[PDB]
RNA sequence: CGUGAGGGAAAGGUGAAAAGAACCCCGGGAGGGGAGUGAAAUAGAGCCUGAAACCGUGGGCUUACAAGCAGUCACGGCCCCGAGGGGUUGUGGCGUGCCUAUUGAAGCAUGAGCCGGCGACUCACGGUCGUGGGCGAGCUUAAGCCGUUGAGGCGGAGGC
RNA sequence: GUGGAGCCUGGGAGUGAGGGCGCGAGCGAUAACGUCCGCGUCCGAGCGCGGGAACAACCGAGACCGCCAGCUAAGGCCCCC
RNA sequence: GGAUGACCCCAGGCGGUAGGGGAGCGUUCCCGAUGCCGAUGAAGGCCGACCCGCGAGGGCGGCUGGAGGUAAGGGAAGUGC
């Protein structure tokens, strides 16, 4: 089995044991959550129409981070513009626990 | 007091030659031209972080328009099934699914036949 | 084990010499001995001296086999400058530079 | 997730009849063929596509009067080097040419542009020299 | 004359890449029948004196 | 640029030396030429007014009388201007010497003899001023100076 | 440097102590290699620290069908440190230096070889706003005199 | 109509070389990347992004940052793309 | 919301030249300091993919270096190329 879920605004395929790094969930480390599934595959093959009745991928949530710095910078030519600006986007780190649906 | 300049301008000048390591002659060697070149790949990074999002977004359409017409329908076509069928699956799994699963891109081919 | 030898501020542009130097690099001593004589170069004389020194230094101080020396480094590093000035037309006045050189010779023992 | 980079392909090798064919139409299917469009793991980076095997394009057709208007030219870097050549002229001195120049700007500039080029290998007449890899015969 | 004068300061790289047909030739030598020792060829030996097999100056 | 040594010589002419203009080495533009903007004596002290710098002086006593640092004493006994002297009084007077204090009296002999111990400050008490106040955890007064600490504060 | 008046530089640092390297080896010497001193000798007198441009040696990656403000985004290969990183860059995408002056510059308009250090909105007195406090129909002292020797107090002339 | 609206008193400016485009006229030749006004606009300062092959001002649209998510605008959908 | 910046929530604004404003980093120096860090290594130099900060910066570790450095909190300028 694998499944299509959506969290932060984006889809990923997602299979027991995985590990994936989604935007900031609310929840607390160490805890579990039900993903909402857009698609089954694998054995069975059930499509979403968005999304899928009884379907929720478990992921037990390891821990929020913050990401490697990126810096962002602009610079406008002639006109004496410059500005550095530092950004560590956060993120959700999952493990996949089991595909119900 | 007298504050000379001392041990600032260097620190600042190697902070910024230290981010421009590994670029070409006097670009990563001489602060001033290394100033002239971070500029740029500052713009550039903001740029093509920006033109990534597109450019990925158009490598999964071309792939998706290519296992769509091993089916006999165009990109165009079966975009639009999906949207009359209500599929919400976006185009960077739905080429994932086109390679690596076919069986279930056929079966996302039928309905969006179907929805018509 | 290796030996070294340098000459200091020798006297000569070390562009001229390190031309010199590239012809005995990774060369067998003997070999490089016969290449040093014949090398029809001003820089040829002194490369010949700072490598018989430290031949020299690896037979008597460093217990090396004279028979199983080769040329394991070699490299010019430049020196001081002496300024000099070339008077030039119209009153101007240039300055040469006349180049100093410091010649590093590092032997080894090969062995065959 | 991220997305899927194939293991380097092994690229299929594909045979078709031009003759009747009308010109910028065909070019503009082995152009695709070429560059692996109609492959679904088609990356934009490395060369991906079919070894495109084609025959009789010196019975290439074209409409209107492009035989005696359509005008190839070359430059030399010489003074007046700018030589002329009608369409009907290039077919019967050097007729692979006219699909390769076809075919050719149709396809990336840069250097895996012309690695693409180098697959499309065109021939006059009904026969082909490449038997050796057994060319699937296309209906395009 | 309008006295020319170079453009731009000509980079690392590109004097380089001129001086990439600047290496020296080793000396050619040959070893001397008489002596063994390494001599220019068709030059009298300066070690031994020796040339064609016969003693021809002092050394 | 004025100030320093140098002549007022234009080194060379305005015009055709294919070289920067300039004027006399004197201009801050050159090195060893004149500083710009650098200081010049200045006299820093102004006249605050006698009502805060009396208030002042009454509320720094009054920080320390809050928190129990604040003692007069009637005199100082055994000490006649040496410092061991001053120092067994201190230990009687529960001055260990553990908190700076401001020793503040009349009296030069008790003054002579804590002038030279680190913790302890001495003063006139005509020289009675918030800072030597604020410097010191503890503050130690003569009633000789308590008495014309209020009649300052008058 | 200038006939002269006159102009007018650069240039400091071994180490706690010379203990400043006897003597041996290559060399004409210079220089070096040992021995020796020293906590340290890349503290050896061309001496504390020893940055940058600059030059060289060695190694990893890469480069002879390739079109470039030199980067950037993606992917792949290789090398290193050990679902992660770092170095390199083959391909694809995108991409008109910095400053200055301009209606407008990548601009075939100004300035800059490069690197290091020096280099430009200050102070005084008045003014006028705002602001932090003291006092309030009042507020405040100036020079000075006294005191301390980084102590403060006096001084009402005068000024608002 | 609660808007980086308006009004009153003050402190601090900068600007007082504009430019293209649409309309309205004038000068010009119902010439000029012409010149001079009126209304508006954009560049100026948005030479940040999409289109227009490329191109400050034409069309689209006012970039706080991140995402290998989605919908559209002008414009496009044979290949380059 | 809690009650006067504790944090939490909801919503909206955040292109920008001349220019006005606000909040901060860093440099020399004074107080704090008859203290404190310091030969088990000061400042400075060389690294770093590590930690913190929007940033300017701060740390932290390794190497060099071989005698200085200086906190919370304030003060003053020859203060950032
Ligand atoms: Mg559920
Ligand atoms: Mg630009
Ligand atoms: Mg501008
Ligand atoms: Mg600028
Ligand atoms: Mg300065
Ligand atoms: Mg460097
Ligand atoms: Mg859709
Ligand atoms: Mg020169
Ligand atoms: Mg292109
Ligand atoms: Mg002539
Ligand atoms: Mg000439
Ligand atoms: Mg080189
Ligand atoms: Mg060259
Ligand atoms: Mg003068
Ligand atoms: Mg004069
Ligand atoms: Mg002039
Ligand atoms: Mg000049
Ligand atoms: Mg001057
Ligand atoms: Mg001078
Ligand atoms: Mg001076
Ligand atoms: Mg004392
Ligand atoms: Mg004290
Ligand atoms: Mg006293
Ligand atoms: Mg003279
Ligand atoms: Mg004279
Ligand atoms: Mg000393
Ligand atoms: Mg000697
Ligand atoms: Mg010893
Ligand atoms: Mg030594
Ligand atoms: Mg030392
Ligand atoms: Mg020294
Ligand atoms: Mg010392
Ligand atoms: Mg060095
Ligand atoms: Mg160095
Ligand atoms: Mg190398
Ligand atoms: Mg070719
Ligand atoms: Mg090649
Ligand atoms: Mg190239
Ligand atoms: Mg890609
Ligand atoms: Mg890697
Ligand atoms: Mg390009
Ligand atoms: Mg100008
Ligand atoms: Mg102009
Ligand atoms: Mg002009
Ligand atoms: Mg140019
Ligand atoms: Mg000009
Ligand atoms: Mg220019
Ligand atoms: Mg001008
Ligand atoms: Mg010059
Ligand atoms: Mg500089
Ligand atoms: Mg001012
Ligand atoms: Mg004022
Ligand atoms: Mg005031
Ligand atoms: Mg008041
Ligand atoms: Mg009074
Ligand atoms: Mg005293
Ligand atoms: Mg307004
Ligand atoms: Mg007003
Ligand atoms: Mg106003
Ligand atoms: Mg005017
Ligand atoms: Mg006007
Ligand atoms: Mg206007
Ligand atoms: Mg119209
Ligand atoms: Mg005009
Ligand atoms: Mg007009
Ligand atoms: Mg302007
Ligand atoms: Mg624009
Ligand atoms: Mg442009
Ligand atoms: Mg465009
Ligand atoms: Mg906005
Ligand atoms: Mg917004
Ligand atoms: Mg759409
Ligand atoms: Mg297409
Ligand atoms: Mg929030
Ligand atoms: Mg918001
Ligand atoms: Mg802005
Ligand atoms: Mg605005
Ligand atoms: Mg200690
Ligand atoms: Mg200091
Ligand atoms: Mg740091
Ligand atoms: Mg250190
Ligand atoms: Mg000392
Ligand atoms: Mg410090
Ligand atoms: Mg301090
Ligand atoms: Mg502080
Ligand atoms: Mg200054
Ligand atoms: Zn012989």
């Amino acid at each position: 089995m694998f499944a299509i879920v959506k969290t932060g605004g984006k889809q990923y395929r997602v299979e027991p044991g995985l590990k994936l790094r989604v935007e900031k969930l609310d929840a607390e480390p160490g805890a579990t959550v039900e993903l909402p599934v857009l698609l089954l595959g694998g054995e069975k093959t059930v499509v979403g129409t968005p999304v899928v009745e009884g379907a929720s991928v478990v992921a037990e949530v390891l821990g929020h981070g913050r990401g490697k710095k990126i810096l962002v910078s602009k610079f406008k030519a002639k006109v004496q513009y410059r500005r550095k600006k530092g950004h560590r986007q956060p993120y959700t780190e999952l493990l996949i626990k089991e595909i119900r649906g | 007091p007298r504050a000379k300049t001392g041990v600032v301008r260097r620190r600042k000048h190697k902070k910024i030659l230290k981010l421009a390591k590994g670029y070409w002659g006097l670009r990563s060697k001489s602060f001033r031209k290394a100033r002239e070149t971070l500029f740029a790949a500052g713009n550039y990074a903001y740029a093509h972080r920006k033109r990534r999002k597109r450019d990925f977004r158009r490598l999964w359409i071309v792939r998706i328009n290519a296992a769509c017409r091993q089916h006999g329908l165009n990109y165009s076509t079966f975009i639009h099934g999906l949207k009359k069928a209500g599929i919400e699956v976006d185009r960077k799994n739905l080429a994932d699914l086109a390679v690596r699963e076919p069986q279930v891109f056929a079966e996302l081919v039928e309905r969006a036949k179907a929805a018509q | 084990m290796e030996a070294k030898a340098i000459a200091r501020y020798v006297r000569i542009s070390p562009r001229k010499v390190r031309l010199v130097v590239d012809l005995i690099r990774g060369k067998s001593l003997e070999e490089a001995r016969n290449i040093l004589r014949y090398t029809n170069k001003r820089g040829a004389y002194f490369v010949a001296k700072v490598l018989e020194s430290a031949a020299a230094n690896a037979v008597n101080n460093h217990d090396m086999l004279e028979d199983r020396l080769y040329v394991k480094a070699a490299y010019v590093d430049e020196g001081p400058a002496l300024k000099r000035v070339l008077p030039r037309a119209r009153g101007r006045a240039d300055i040469i530079k006349k180049r100093t050189s410091h010649i590093t010779v590092i032997l080894g023992e090969k062995h065959g | 997730m991220k997305t899927y980079v194939p293991k380097q392909v092994e690229p299929r090798w594909v045979l078709i009849d031009a003759e009747g064919k009308t010109l910028g139409r065909l070019a503009t299917k082995i152009a695709t063929l070429l560059r692996g469009k109609h492959r679904p793991d088609w990356t934009p980076n490395v060369a991906m596509g079919d070894f495109v095997v084609v025959v009789n394009a010196d019975k290439i057709r074209v409409t209107g009067k492009k035989l005696e208007q359509k005008i190839y030219t070359r430059y030399s870097g010489y003074p007046g080097g700018l030589k002329k050549i009608p369409l009907e002229k290039m077919l019967a001195t050097h007729p692979e040419r006219v699909l390769e120049h076809a075919v050719k700007g149709m396809l990336p500039k840069g250097p895996l542009g012309r690695r693409l080029f180098k697959r499309l290998k065109v021939y006059a007449g009904p026969d082909h020299p490449h038997q050796a890899q057994r060319p699937e015969k296309l209906e395009v | 004359a309008k006295h020319p004068v170079p453009k731009k300061k000509t980079s690392k790289a590109r004097r380089d890449a001129r001086r990439s047909h600047h290496a020296l030739t080793p000396p050619t030598l040959v070893p001397c029948p008489e002596c063994k020792a390494m001599k220019p060829p068709h030059t009298v030996c300066p070690e031994c004196g020796y040339y064609a097999g016969r003693k021809v100056l002092e050394v | 640029r004025g100030e320093v040594a140098y002549s007022g010589r234009k080194i060379w002419p305005q015009k055709h030396t294919g070289r920067a203009r300039h004027g006399d080495i004197g201009a801050p533009i050159f090195v060893g030429g004149g500083v710009v903007f650098g200081p010049k004596p200045r006299d820093y002290s102004y006249t605050l007014p006698k009502k805060v710098r009396k208030k002042g002086l009454a509320m720094a006593v009054a920080d320390r009388a809050r928190e129990g640092k604040l003692l007069l004493v009637e005199a100082f006994a055994g000490v006649n201007g040496k410092t061991k002297e001053f120092l067994a009084w201190a230990k009687e007077a529960g001055l260990d010497g553990s908190e700076s204090v401001l020793l503040v009296t009349g009296n030069e002999l008790v003054r002579r003899a804590a002038r030279n111990l680190p913790w302890v400050v001495t003063l006139a008490p005509e020289g009675l001023n918030v800072y030597d106040i604020v410097r010191t955890e503890r503050l130690v007064m003569d009633l000789d100076a308590w008495e014309v600490f209020q009649n300052r504060i008058g």
